[PDB]
């Protein structure tokens, strides 16, 4: 009732502010309600800005990939299909 | 060879300004049922040369009440900065490739304002002082919105490098992504160059001639050249930012032509606006830029910050 | 060209003398303009592109509002220049002489100790030989303001808002 | 203080890889996969010794393996590789997306003649284990002896002998 | 040094234009011609008299708005961080505070002149 | 009155920018990371009074890294002696120092 | 120290001396304040860049922010003095003695 | 459309970074060898330049620690030609 | 000024002081100082008068100069140490500059000139905040760096502050100026023991804060700003002027009143460090402060002055505003001497 009258009056007298608050409101709410924000984070972590310094192999590192391109290690196959 | 490049970026720009004067006159005439300069040379092509020769053969007067040093420094600063703001422009390859060419353009424009300020202040006339204060008020109104819109539209670029704008728009013009920001940026560029509905610093019908009322012959020609060079440069900035053009690395001419045509279209629209609307009142200009653009620029800045994160489309840093 | 930074710093001192002698605030404005531009040049020469352009941009915008006021509050029927008053000219000349004396003492005498110990060699010496890679280290450190410096962002934003409030409260009568 | 020990001019002489940056970038993806073993050992040395003079020998083995990498290219994929890096050399950014057609030619020959497979996306940036035999440095920083810490506390607390001994206050 | 060369060339060209402007034409100067222009009549007062700013508050706040624009410039690089949640929250916080300052100035009749 | 609320509540408001040896974005090391690390680890927990005199070698190395005053003094002495030798013709700069030999990659 | 550090410190000293030595206007004192702020910015920026203190590269921006905050404070005080006295002359600030 | 293009550009940037990583060890080796050679040349010429000066130990460390300290620009190109000094110092900054 | 806006400004002043007293980074301490100044200027100018504007301008200029010097000292300390932590400053020149800046912020002589003017210009409500709360942050900073403070400079500043405060207080008939000079003398007393024992500085600060809160609240409760105006208060409210006399006697440092605690403990600590001339001179110079306090006590309560006829109407009405902390502040500032061994809690 009162909200509808206020919004109709707002968009009839000051339509500029109505759009700005709507656009500003979406910019705060939508990022939280999105499944791609985590992908945006992962992409930033994925980019290798600095050298991947190797670690000395003590023989007890099963998952650490002592190799050029053997299967062990993180994969960017998710980004390829994005 | 670099000096040759400097000359090939300055002299053609001055010729373009000279002929843009004629183009503006003829466009205004034909939009006013008139004919632009048509006697001096074929189709008026020799009018700019006549104007330049007249101005530089005209006696320049030094006002008795004027501070000579600033009165002479102002025109130099105006032209030098107008010619310098073309250095970083990517067409397709920039003369000087800066990682932050955009902020360089912003700083160069901010300095150019002092030309109008000092020219007005040093002129030591009431109309010139009014023109200088109007320039101050104008730059108060547009600078924040200009910077915010530029930041928001560059958030999809990944950096302030101007050359990267060509790559970002390799499949689509960026105006299809930020057309409200495009409109507001266009109006801000109109206000910045003291141009259509914002010709308040000069105010022909209200301030006789504004800040340059006491300027004659050469210095007046330099201020006019600086004004029109800023017009062309700002329209070029609008072209590269929103109206991206295809660039074949082996045939740069393709981009150059597309770029030039888009800049010419934007300048023609500048003249079109000049001959279609009445002049604002600078109170109304400041109120518009502070109460209709600025809130919307802030909202769209929020939107263009949140959008790449919420869509996982953050542009690359390099 | 191996002493570009030193020349720019001397121009910095010259501009500081220029607006420190207190001419008309209009002329102090261009003094500060020159000082800010030359400082931007120095910072650019040291690798601070964003920082130097930032001081250039902000002071360029700030001195504009000062100029607006100089014509509204500090407007003297006869504005004074550096060669208009013997006090202003004396201050300007004294500053220039001090700068020239210290520059000469620093250059001709390699090691100079006025208050700190200054070395007469070129500023190029202190530069590092490291490689930043695909980085603009200044830009990354500055952008870390929103990730690392959340507290700084909060305090600065609060101070700016309170500054707006304070300006409105002061200029209300 | 002391004299900075410096290796002689002779012992830091290697057969340099006299190729261009564009040439290196064109073969970079295959170079990382084939010359992985000696390059990673040198990186581990530099990042554990923290002294360039303690890894010159490993640095020499990097160039030797790098030269051997290009020798195979010259013998099996000379012409297609020359086409590839010439295209890359043209662009000022040395982009990979303006020469994908030439890249496929170079990969195809190399996959057949030499059997190399180009690493996929996100594979040259992974952290690897390096199995070396050089001992792990005990004091890479050449740190001095840490000063002895102050004595640490004591047993339980008891009330002050006569309370606060402040002038005339008995409590 | 190339940017310095460009600046030098532009400044020299402008100053050469000034020199040609002030030394090519035939000069004939007298007191009346160089007098200040006041639409044909003599000015009453000096042009160096105080000129009141009816938008002084707007300028003083434009100072802080330019400050906030300086704070917002590093944003394109700030999006390259791994802490996108914190970065986004802080950026939106700065923008919200800017909007709040603008709103406070607007409602308390600060953007109005006189 | 340093009310150390950060150490009490566990918050980290400004301890992340107090030193250049702390964590920095993209692991960009400080120019004197090693010297500052040595100085801090030497002078950890022993108190300021002891740290001033005991861990003084580390602090001197850190200051020399930061300002390079003594290194600049040595370089200036070398330059002055070389200039004096050249004036008297007692020395001839080698071709690799005269821009005659190609620098190694 | 390098000579550029000496020049910047001398510039700060000159600006401080200028601020401490008023002549007539309050605007010039604010100019000297802004000059000192600029000199401090340049000093801090050179120090941070030279030592590659990456995380401290945001310090000069904060310094600049509070610098122009103080400038706005000064400008507002200036307008109030002009409104209350007609001129920004520092001699009008004379009611409060001792 | 901009989302698709930006994701593709991120993939391209990752590929270029991987190429840089692959090329990095050779560049590090060349850099350390060049730095050591320049230091040795400077030491050798210093031993001749300041042999007459009393008490001037050649190659004397300025730090107390017996650890590698990355040399400054003046410690590598101190006695090189002015053109080389200007290049190695201001080349990247002045290149545009 | 809107009450909400005034509360926000007061909370911003308090948050600036808490930022100074809470951070471990020099940049944040400088930021807190800047916020304190920014939120203090409008609080100084809550009641718009030309005198208020003059006080605000002078305070802003002085604090701006002090903050610039402090930031220069911080930058020099960073240059010579590469450190931002609040610790033993590693440069003597930076230490001297920082000491000058902090003394200017506190108002220690010869940086005392602005205090009597700014205090007189602003109202009693703002004067109380200026003379009590604005001393917390610089004193805390000085207490954190007391190890690196050059004792000679601090002692000279303290002795000059005491001398000048006493001398200035003698020629003053305006109550606010008397309070300002007394504040200068007490700041000198506090800073005298900074190089020796900071807990004594904290104790003196607490006692001075209580005494000044009591005095300013009594002045507000009497609405008196001059000796003549305060003299009339004996007729309407003798209790207020009697309590004012007691508090003045306490401020003089007369036993058994609480004002003897800080001077006694300061003399003790300074004699423990073999300094016997300086505490003796300070004690002797406190007699000037005791003199002007006694003169005020005479004009206010000990002797009765002529009132005016219109006080008869004022006799009928009772004060509406009620300061709840005034009795506690009066008691704590007069009758806490039997409780000195509580000094340990400040450790």
């Amino acid at each position: 009732g009162r909200i509808a009258s206020f919004l109709k009056n707002a968009w009839a007298k000051e339509p500029v502010l109505v759009a700005s608050f709507a656009i500003g409101g979406l910019a705060i709410i939508l990022p939280s309600l999105s499944p791609y924000t985590n992908y945006a984070i992962r992409i930033n972590r994925a980019t290798p800005y600095n050298y991947p310094v190797p670690l000395r192999d003590d023989g007890n590192m099963p998952d650490v990939p002592s190799h050029p391109q053997d299967p062990q290690g993180p994969s960017l196959e998710w980004l390829k299909n994005l | 060879m670099f000096m040759i490049n400097i000359l090939s970026l300055i002299i053609p720009i001055l010729l373009a300004v000279a002929f843009l004067t004629l183009v503006e006159r003829k466009v205004l005439g034909y939009m006013q049922l008139r004919k632009g300069p048509n006697v001096v040379g074929p189709y008026g092509l020799l009018q700019p040369i006549a104007d330049a020769l007249k101005l530089f053969t005209k006696e320049p007067l030094r006002p008795a009440t004027s501070s000579i040093s600033m009165f002479i420094i102002a025109p130099i600063l105006a032209l030098s900065l107008a010619l310098t703001m073309w250095v970083p422009l990517p067409m397709p390859y920039p003369l000087i490739n800066m990682n932050l060419g955009v902020l360089f353009m912003l700083a160069m424009s901010s300095l150019a304002v002092y030309s109008i300020l000092w020219s007005g202040w040093a002129s030591n006339s009431k109309y010139a002082l009014i023109g200088a204060l109007r320039a101050v008020a104008q730059t108060i109104s547009y600078e924040v919105t200009l910077a915010i819109i530029l930041l928001s539209v560059l958030l999809m670029n990944g950096s302030y490098t101007l050359s990267t704008l060509i790559t970002t728009q390799e499949h689509i013009w960026m105006i299809f992504t930020s057309w409200p920001l495009a409109m507001m940026w266009f109006i801000s560029t109109l206000a910045e160059t003291n141009r259509a509905p914002f010709d308040l610093t000069e105010g022909e019908s209200e301030l006789v001639s504004g800040f340059n009322v006491e300027y004659a012959a050469g210095p007046f020609a330099m201020f006019f050249m600086a004004e029109y060079a800023n017009i062309i440069m700002m329209n070029a900035f609008t072209a590269i930012l929103f109206l991206g053009a295809s660039h074949d690395p082996h045939t740069p001419e393709l981009y150059t032509i597309n770029f030039v045509l888009k800049t010419l279209a934007l300048t023609i629209t500048f003249l079109w606006i000049r001959a279609s609307y009445p002049r604002f009142r600078y109170d109304q200009l400041m109120h518009l830029l502070w109460k209709s653009f600025l809130p919307l620029t802030l909202a769209l800045c929020m939107w263009h910050i949140s959008l790449p994160i919420m869509t996982a489309s953050i542009p690359p840093q390099s | 060209t191996m002493y570009i930074a030193f020349i720019l710093s001397t121009i910095f001192v010259i501009g500081f003398v220029g607006f420190s002698s207190k001419p008309s605030p209009i002329y102090g404005g261009l003094g500060l303009i020159v000082s800010g531009g030359v400082g931007c040049g120095i910072v650019l020469n040291f690798g601070g592109s964003f920082l130097g352009l930032m001081v250039f941009l902000i002071y360029l915008g700030g001195m504009l509002v000062v100029f607006g006021y100089t014509t509204a509050m500090a407007t003297e029927m006869y504005p004074e220049v550096w060669v208009s008053n013997k006090t202003v000219f004396g201050a300007f000349v004294s500053g220039l002489m001090m700068e020239f004396c210290m520059v000469y003492y620093a250059l001709k005498e390699e090691e100079v100790e006025i208050i700190f110990k200054f070395n007469g060699l070129g500023d190029w010496v202190i530069y590092d030989t490291g490689d930043s890679g695909f980085f603009s280290e200044e830009a990354m450190g500055i952008a870390a303001l929103y990730s690392y410096g959340t507290w700084l962002v909060i305090v600065t934003g609060w101070s700016l808002l309170i500054g707006v409030v304070v300006i409105m409260e002061i200029t209300r009568g | 203080p002391g004299i900075v020990e410096l290796p002689t001019l002779e012992d830091l002489k290697v057969q340099e890889v006299k190729v261009s940056s564009s040439v290196l970038k064109a073969a970079a993806h295959h170079y990382g996969a084939q010359c992985d073993k000696p390059n990673k050992e040198f990186m581990l040395c530099r990042w554990e010794e923290k002294d360039p003079r303690r890894c010159l020998e490993e640095g020499k083995l990097v160039n030797q393996c790098a030269l051997d990498f290009f020798r195979q290219i010259k013998r099996h994929c000379a012409e297609p590789f020359t086409e590839y890096w010439t295209c890359i050399d043209y662009s000022g950014l040395q982009l990979f997306r303006h020469c994908r057609k030439q890249q496929a030619k170079f990969d195809e020959c190399v996959l057949d003649k030499l059997g190399w497979v180009r690493p996929d996306l996100g594979e040259l940036s992974k952290v690897t284990k390096v199995k070396t035999d050089r001992p792990l440095p005990e004091n890479p920083y050449h740190s001095r002896a840490r000063p002895e810490p102050n004595p640490e506390a004591e047993g339980d607390l008891k009330p002050a002998k006569h309370g606060s001994r402040l002038f005339f206050w008995t409590m | 040094m190339n940017i310095m060369l460009t600046l030098l060339t532009n400044v020299t060209l402008a100053s050469l234009l000034v020199l040609i402007a002030f030394w090519l034409p035939q000069l004939n100067a007298y007191s009346e011609k160089t007098s200040p222009y006041e639409c044909g009549f003599d000015p009453m007062g000096s042009a160096r008299l105080p000129f009141s700013m009816k938008f002084f508050l707007v300028a003083i706040t434009f100072l802080l708005f330019d400050l906030e624009i300086a704070l917002l410039l590093p944003l394109p690089w700030a999006s390259q961080t791994n802490n996108l949640k914190t970065m986004l929250t802080m950026a939106l916080f700065l923008l919200i505070l800017l909007a709040a300052s603008l709103a406070y100035e607007w409602t308390q009749k600060g953007l109005e002149w006189a | 009155p340093f009310f150390d609320v950060q150490k009490r509540l566990g918050l980290d408001l400004d301890r992340w920018m107090t030193i250049q040896s702390a964590e920095q974005p993209h692991k960009i090391p400080g120019r004197c990371h090693a010297f500052e690390k040595e100085w801090i680890e030497c002078a950890h927990g022993i108190g300021g009074i002891r740290a001033e005199k005991e861990c003084k070698i580390e602090f001197d190395d850190f200051v020399e890294c930061l300002l390079r005053q003594k290194t600049m003094k040595r370089l200036s002495a070398i330059k002055r002696q070389r200039d004096k030798l050249i004036k008297e013709g007692k020395y001839t700069p080698p071709p690799h120092h005269l821009g005659k030999e190609d620098p190694r990659p | 120290m390098p000579l550029v550090y000496m020049n910047i410190i001398m510039a700060f000293a000159i600006a401080l001396a200028g601020l401490l030595m008023y002549r007539s206007h309050l605007m010039s004192s604010l100019l000297c304040l802004e000059g000192m702020m600029l000199s401090l910015f340049i000093m801090s920026t050179l120090i941070i860049l030279n030592t590659h203190f990456t995380l401290a590269n945001m310090m000069p921006i904060i310094l600049l922010v509070f610098a122009a905050c103080e400038a706005a404070l000064g400008l507002s005080l200036l307008v109030m003095v002009s409104n209350t006295y007609g001129t920004d002359y520092v001699q009008n600030l004379n009611l409060l003695q001792c | 459309s901009m989302m698709k293009w930006n994701r593709e550009r991120r993939r391209l940037q990752i590929e270029d970074f991987e190429a840089r990583i692959a090329l990095m060890p050779l560049f590090q080796a060349e850099k350390d060898r060049r730095v050591l050679q320049m230091l040795r040349e400077n030491l050798e010429e210093e031993a001749i330049i300041m042999k007459d000066v009393p008490d001037w130990k050649v190659g004397e460390s300025v730090f107390h620690t017996t650890r590698w300290v990355t040399p400054m620009m003046g410690e590598l190109y101190g006695l090189r030609t002015n053109e080389e000094i200007l290049s190695a110092t201001y080349g990247f900054i002045w290149y545009t | 000024m809107n009450p909400i806006i005034y509360t926000t400004l007061i909370m911003t002043v308090m948050s600036g002081t808490m930022l100074v007293m809470i951070s471990s980074h020099w940049l944040l301490i400088w930021i807190g100082f800047e916020m304190n100044l920014l939120a203090m200027i409008p609080v100084l100018m809550k009641n718009f008068n030309p005198r208020a504007t003059e006080a605000a301008t002078k305070y802003f200029l002085t604090q701006a100069t002090a903050s610039m010097m402090l930031m220069m000292a911080i930058i020099i300390n960073l240059l010579y140490s590469g450190q931002w932590t609040i610790t033993k400053m590693f440069n003597p020149v930076a230490m001297t500059m920082m000491t000058m800046a902090l003394a200017m912020k506190l108002g220690l002589s010869p940086f005392h000139f602005w205090v009597p003017e700014v205090t007189q210009g602003i109202s009693l409500q703002a004067g109380l905040l200026l003379l009590t709360w604005q001393k917390l942050a610089p004193l805390s900073v000085l207490c954190q760096i007391s190890q690196s403070i050059n004792p000679n400079l601090m002692l000279t500043m303290a002795m000059l502050s005491i001398l000048i405060g006493g001398w200035g207080g003698l020629n003053q008939t305006q109550l606010r100026k008397i309070m300002a000079y007394s504040s200068i003398a007490h700041m000198g007393w506090m800073t005298a023991v900074l190089p020796y024992n900071t807990t004594m500085t904290i104790l003196n600060l607490l006692i001075y804060i209580t005494m000044t809160l009591a005095m300013f609240m009594l002045l507000i409760h009497s609405s008196a700003t001059t000796t003549l105006s305060l003299s009339h208060t004996w007729n309407k409210m003798p209790v207020i002027t009697s309590l004012m006399m007691v508090t003045l006697l306490s401020m003089g440092g007369l036993p058994p009143l609480s004002g003897f605690m800080p001077k006694w403990m300061i003399i003790q600590e300074m004699t423990k460090n073999e300094s016997i001339i300086m505490p003796t001179l300070m004690a002797m110079t406190a007699l000037l402060n005791l003199y002007f306090y006694m003169r005020l006590a005479y004009s206010s309560s000990l002797t009765m002055f002529p009132s005016t006829n219109n006080m008869k109407m004022k006799w009928q009405f009772e004060h509406t505003k009620q300061m709840k902390l005034l009795p506690t502040m009066i008691v704590l500032s007069t009758l806490v001497l039997p409780m000195t061994p509580a000094l340990s809690s400040l450790n």
